[PDB]
């Protein structure tokens, strides 16, 4: 004959953000050297 | 670039407004998390948390979503996996 009322409540979460990325390129660029350290005629005596 | 919707459960409106944000947030990153993070952004404002994207040439992924609230696309050779769960 007893009826009780009673009020429940669960928890509550957190969440986060976040992200994911692959591996990452960057350009470059070279350029060749052309050096001639080179004279006409030197005149050896090996 | 050109948008190209190969997979959808939703509304012909998220739809095209899918693409349209991706296209902006393309426009906008290069960086794939970039875009990614842009796109999501705009859909939990629009349409109510929460969303997910993942951007990409080369991936897999088994997801689990929301009805009528998944959509996988390209813009050019970029895939776009948006959907929402949570």
């Amino acid at each position: 004959i007893r009826w009780e009322t009673k009020s429940c409540q669960t928890a509550s979460i957190a969440t986060a953000s976040a992200s994911a990325q692959a591996r990452n390129h960057v350009d470059a660029q070279v350029q060749t050297e052309a050096p001639v350290p080179v004279s006409v005629q030197p005149p050896s005596q090996y | 670039r050109k948008a190209v919707i190969k997979n959808a459960d939703m509304s012909e409106e998220m739809q095209q407004d899918s693409v349209e944000c991706a296209t902006q947030a393309l426009e906008k990153y290069n960086i794939e998390k970039d875009i990614a993070a842009h796109i999501k952004k705009e859909f939990d404002k629009k349409y109510n948390p929460t969303w997910h994207c993942i951007v990409g040439r080369n991936f897999g992924s088994y997801v689990t979503h929301e009805t009528k609230h998944f959509i996988y696309f390209y813009l050019g050779q970029v895939a776009i996996l948006l959907f929402k769960s949570g």
